[PDB]
RNA sequence: CUGCCGAAGUUUCCCUCAGGAUAGCAGAAACUCAGAUCAGUUUUAUGAGUAUGUAAAAUGAGAGUUUCUAGUGGGCCAUUUUUGGUAAGCAGAACUGGCGAUGCGGGAUGAACCGAACGUGAGGUUAAGGUGCCGGAAUGUACGCUC
């Protein structure tokens, strides 16, 4: 009858300007999800997101799309990227599968994908190729395999807005 | 207060004050 | 037309709907050099540094 | 296009809950030192034109349909070419049989029935 | 057990009002160790937070939240305030708020 | 806009 | 394709007119401000005074509400089109104008603008009465249909015209809304209501009625 | 803060004066209206020219020739009292003329509790001969070997956690 | 006492633009007011007020009213900066700026060594 | 029930009386000129002894009417003049506004003081008045006086 064809909008999609401290090969503190308080590198410069990791061999965090406005860059020594190939993640290969329906639960649904099964082989594959390129610089320069297994967290007396992280 | 009377004039004081302060200036106007 | 009102002042694509000027405006201009001709009279500064 | 509603609570009358002669419903104030017809602060208030809601989302059910009243099997079958407008609303004095008769209906019209559960 | 903590403790004072009036659209937050208002623009933006407990056991968890975000600097001594997608009740004048570090720009 | 002589009448201090 | 055509050429060649017009303006602007500039810089240095110019032109703005103010002095405010506080309208500054303006010295405060706030207030906040309604200055060809009997063609041909107070100043006043100013941003003076002069805010007040501007605006 | 100016004024020119004489006075204002403000308000009190028939042919602002040199200012000023008629004269030392008047204006509105507009300042004079001060105050600071304590030393952080040395 | 206001003391600022940096008295204005000046580059002569310095323990001998250049060669020759800072008055304030500008890789640097540091714990039984 | 328009207190006289009148206001219907047709306004010129009037430049507005018909015809407050005046207030007029129909912010509170003239909301900014605590906001900066 209606069906209101909508107006044609005049927006269109441009990329994202990232912080001017967020380039790959940095170190930044993770401030949410299942790791917060976690120090990762940061592989490459996605869309949106950051493809950021930390070594998993170090502290354990697998290559993950980590949103920008939930880091700090911190100033520490850079870490070199170039000695690893970036293009294989893109956002189609960190995305879920279908859901096939609005609701599925049960622990059934549990005890299947876990980091086991639904976890390809593929994945290590790439996760210990970018160990292997990444350990000969963290092991280089002192503390820093230390630094990225500790976690941040604040202390009685510190000030975020005066803290040069 | 610690006085032997009150600071706060009572709103009749604060309404009798300027209208006689009027009548003092007219007749230093007469 | 015209649902909403839109600054020149903030809108770039006002200012060149409003002015076709706007395109080359140049507005700074070396008027002035390093041979700048201080010019103040004599007697200027004797009434100046008067009294 | 979300429905807004200015506002929820009703107008209540001025001390309609101080007795049980004064009603609930609206009776402007005619008073001339009324304290609720001068609008003094904290005082309730009192209906304006400026509580009418937007035209475009005016009688609409929260779920964006207006309410017809349906009493028999003809006027839902009135209702088919907007579906996308009007919600059935059966009528509180029709029969049982009815009821079923007109709610199966509605069905294959595709026609909302907001009280089918009667 | 001192490895945690990634929030900034503050405090809830009052709504924004005058003397005769309140307006709970928007809370008055003091945030600890802030006391200017140069320092409170690093915490403009910031995702503050408002931790309780009730009776009720929903998600088998005993912990409600209410989000909320800072809005603006409110005066002189390091006071900012806050927008709470629901109006803190009044009981919370004093109650500890989290302010979270993200959305981050440091 | 003008000129205003001050040679011919030099300006002279004014104090209250 | 024709009609349309001939349509977009005198459009186009009318875009050149008003980029011809707007440039000879501007030229006009920096040749005055400089001429101003070398004749003090020649006086002061030569001996003799050079002097200031009346102005032609001063930007008024109202600071009290509609309450508690004598007949006579709303009576001007109605002649003025300053109806509301904070509102804003141009005048042609000469001797019955300035003896005007004395009778609500307490109630406007009115200084000599300079180019930039009548170029910001038009663009930003200018508001042309069209056809008795408040229609904004949006596009070149509102102007046009208003004013094209005396040759404006474009909102730059409209700054001059106010700016350097041409003859149709007059013709132009009813082509436009008055300016409906917001409260001034960090406030006025701690007293508003007194004289400039005395530490208030009233009153005429020249080189200092820029900074409002920018504020209210 | 205030700041001064010389302003030039004179009335219009006519048949009854082709080429009425410049009249150049020294005055303090805050800005430049209230600068020719006062000039008129001079004039007018002590000429008898109206505001009406003159206009001001100069004004300009003077900064300080020497900024960093500490001067003596001696100050004679006309009050008007509860009488409307007292005269005046207080000492000052600091480095900016405008200083001393600004400290001038504050000594006025303390120990009198005048206005800016009671004030008239007649001359503002630079006094160099040290044996021409004659304040006590000022001219026992004019000693050489001057020297003393801090005083008023004085000195968000609520609740300090220990005794503040509030000395050396 | 120990902190006079003198013609010749250097002063610590405490206020304004200039805090931390380190200035002599040249002259003395009035009761609230003093001219200083300091050697140093960024920082120019001017009147500054006392509730914006802080009297230190160095008194250098200067003539009354000295120009900048006069004050530099005197601050230059007493050996004014390194005697200043020889002082553990200084020592602290430097700690305190460097402790500023760390940054969080350096604060884990400070971390690590000061835990070697703790667990020394040796004492005479 | 909602919406819209919305005065009056003193006029125009008249009266035996209360009143009406009459206006004014608010209106309701018919018809001119796109006008110097107006103005609780200024200015210029002009005479007479800043004001006065007339005439004309500025300024804002579409400006006139004839016709009939509701409600009101009080008082209070303050300013300016103002003669009689005395311990001292007090009285007398004329004028002005505000108030009656008016809520809101501030002055601890208040018929008149200070700001501000109100549809439902969001955001921003201010007026008056404030920023020790009650209480939103500097136990701010600077210079003095006071025990």
């Amino acid at each position: 009858y209606r069906e209101n064809v909508p107006k044609k909008a005049r927006k269109a999609v441009r990329p994202t300007k990232l912080r001017a401290s967020l380039a790959p090969g940095t170190v930044c503190i993770l401030l949410a999800g299942r790791f917060r308080g976690k120090r990762v590198v940061v592989l490459s410069q996605l869309e949106d997101t950051l493809v950021v990791t930390g070594p998993y061999k170090v502290n354990g965090v697998p290559i993950r799309r980590v949103n920008h406005r939930y880091v700090i860059a911190t100033s520490a020594p850079k870490i070199d990227v170039s000695g690893v190939s970036v293009e294989k993640f893109t956002k189609a290969y960190f995305a879920k599968q279908k859901r096939s329906g609005p609701v599925k639960k049960d622990e059934a649904f549990f005890a299947e994908n876990a980091p086991k099964n639904a976890l390809p082989a593929e994945r290590i594959a790439d996760q210990k190729a970018v160990d292997a390129k990444l350990l000969p610089a963290i092991k280089a320069i002192p503390n820093m395999k230390e630094y990225l297994a500790a976690s941040f967290a604040l202390s009685n007396g510190d000030r975020p807005h005066l803290m040069k992280f | 207060s610690l006085k032997k009377k009150s600071k706060r004039r009572t709103t009749r004081l604060r309404s009798r004050i300027e209208k006689k302060a009027a009548e003092s200036k007219r007749k230093q106007k007469r | 037309a015209h649902v909403q009102k839109k600054n020149p002042l903030k809108n770039k694509a006002v200012l060149s709907r409003l002015n076709p000027y706007a395109k080359a405006y140049k507005a700074n201009v070396k008027i002035n050099s390093e041979k700048t001709p201080k010019a103040a009279g004599e007697k200027f500064l004797s009434v100046l540094h008067e009294n | 296009v979300n429905i807004i509603k200015k506002r929820t609570k009703p107008f209540k009358r001025h001390q309609s809950d101080r007795f049980k002669r004064v009603g609930e419903s609206w009776r402007k104030p005619r008073g001339i030192d009324s304290c609720v017809r001068r609008r003094f602060r904290g005082t309730i208030s009192m209906p304006k034109i400026g509580y009418g809601n937007n035209k475009k989302t005016r009688y609409c059910m929260p779920n964006g349909l207006k309410a017809f009243l349906v009493r028999n099997v003809s006027d839902v079958e009135l209702l088919l070419m907007h579906n996308k407008t009007y919600a059935a609303e059966i009528a509180g004095n029709v029969s049982a049989r009815k009821r079923v008769e007109i709610v199966e209906k509605a069905r294959a019209l595709g026609v909302k029935v907001t009280n089918a559960g009667a | 057990a001192q490895g945690h903590r990634l929030y900034v403790k503050a405090k809830h004072l009052s709504f924004q009002r005058s003397k005769h009036v309140i307006h709970p659209g928007t809370s008055i937050v003091k945030i600890e160790g802030c006391d200017s208002k140069e320092e409170a623009q690093f915490y403009l933006g910031k995702r503050v937070c408002y931790v309780y407990k009730s009776s009720k056991a929903v998600r088998g968890s005993k912990i409600r939240v209410i989000w909320g975000t800072i809005a603006r600097p409110h005066g002189n001594s390091g006071a900012v305030r806050a927008r709470f997608v629901h109006n803190l009740p009044a009981k919370t004048f004093g109650s500890s708020l989290r302010v979270m570090l993200y959305p981050s720009n440091i | 806009a003008h000129f205003v002589s001050t040679e011919n009448n030099e300006p002279v201090t004014l104090h209250p | 394709v024709a009609a349309a055509a001939e349509k977009k050429s005198a459009r186009q060649k009318k875009r050149e007119l008003i980029a011809k017009r707007a440039e000879a303006y501007e030229a006009e602007y920096r040749a005055a401000e400089r001429e101003q500039i070398e004749l003090a810089r020649k006086a002061r240095a030569e001996g003799n005074y050079f002097v200031p110019h009346e102005p032609k032109l001063i930007f008024v703005v109202r600071i009290r509400g509609i309450n508690n103010i004598p007949p006579k002095a709303r009576k001007i405010m109605q002649l003025l089109r300053l109806l509301q506080i904070n509102n804003g309208i141009f005048v042609k500054f000469n001797k019955a104008i300035k003896e005007m303006l004395q009778v609500v010295e307490p109630y406007v405060t009115y200084g000599i603008p300079n180019h930039k706030t009548v170029r910001e207030l038009i663009y930003k906040r200018g508001f042309g009465k069209v056809n008795k309604q408040r229609i904004p200055l949006s596009d070149n060809a509102i102007i046009e249909a208003a004013l094209g009997k005396y040759s404006i063609l474009s909102v730059e041909d409209l700054i001059h015209e106010i700016y350097t107070v041409g003859p149709n100043f007059k013709q132009a006043a009813n082509f436009l809304w008055p300016f409906k100013l917001s409260s001034p941003l960090g406030g006025w003076r701690e007293r508003k209501f007194k004289h400039f002069i005395e530490g208030g805010d009233a009153g005429k007040r020249d080189e200092h009625i820029n900074g409002l501007v920018q504020k209210m605006l | 803060a205030l700041k001064e100016y010389q302003v030039v004024g004179r009335k219009v020119p006519t048949e009854h004066e082709p080429v009425p004489k410049l009249f150049r006075m020294r005055l303090f204002a805050p800005n430049e209206s209230v600068a020719k403000s006062r000039y008129w308000y001079f004039l007018k009190m002590i000429n008898k020219v109206k505001k009406a028939t003159g206009e001001i042919v100069a004004i300009n602002e003077i900064s300080e020739p020497k900024p960093l040199k500490a001067k003596v200012f001696g100050i004679w000023i006309r009050y008007d009292s509860r009488s409307g008629t007292h005269n005046m004269y207080k000492e000052f030392r600091d480095t900016t003329r405008v200083g001393a008047v600004e400290a001038m204006y504050a000594d006025m509105a303390a120990r009198h509790r005048a206005r800016f507009r009671s004030i008239r300042i007649l001359k503002v004079v630079e006094v160099e001969k040290k044996e021409d001060v004659r304040r006590n105050y000022v001219k026992q600071l004019l000693n050489p070997h001057l020297k003393f304590p801090l005083p008023h030393r004085r000195t968000k952080k609520v609740f300090a956690p220990h005794r503040p040395s509030t000395f050396y | 006492f120990k902190r006079y206001v003198e013609v010749g003391r250097v002063v610590l600022v405490t206020k304004g633009e200039y805090t931390g940096k380190l200035a002599v008295i040249v002259d003395i204005v009035d009761h609230k007011r003093a001219l200083i000046d300091s050697p140093c580059s960024e920082f120019p002569r001017q009147v500054i007020r006392y509730g914006s310095v802080v009297l230190t323990h160095i008194v250098m001998k200067l003539p009354r009213g000295a120009r900048s250049g006069i004050v530099a060669k005197k601050w230059k020759a007493q050996d004014v900066c390194n005697k200043w800072a020889s002082s553990a008055w200084a020592k602290k304030l430097e700690a305190k700026k460097v402790r500023s500008q760390l940054n969080d890789f350096d604060r884990f640097a400070v971390m690590r060594l000061k835990k070697q540091r703790r667990e020394q714990v040796n004492v005479a039984v």
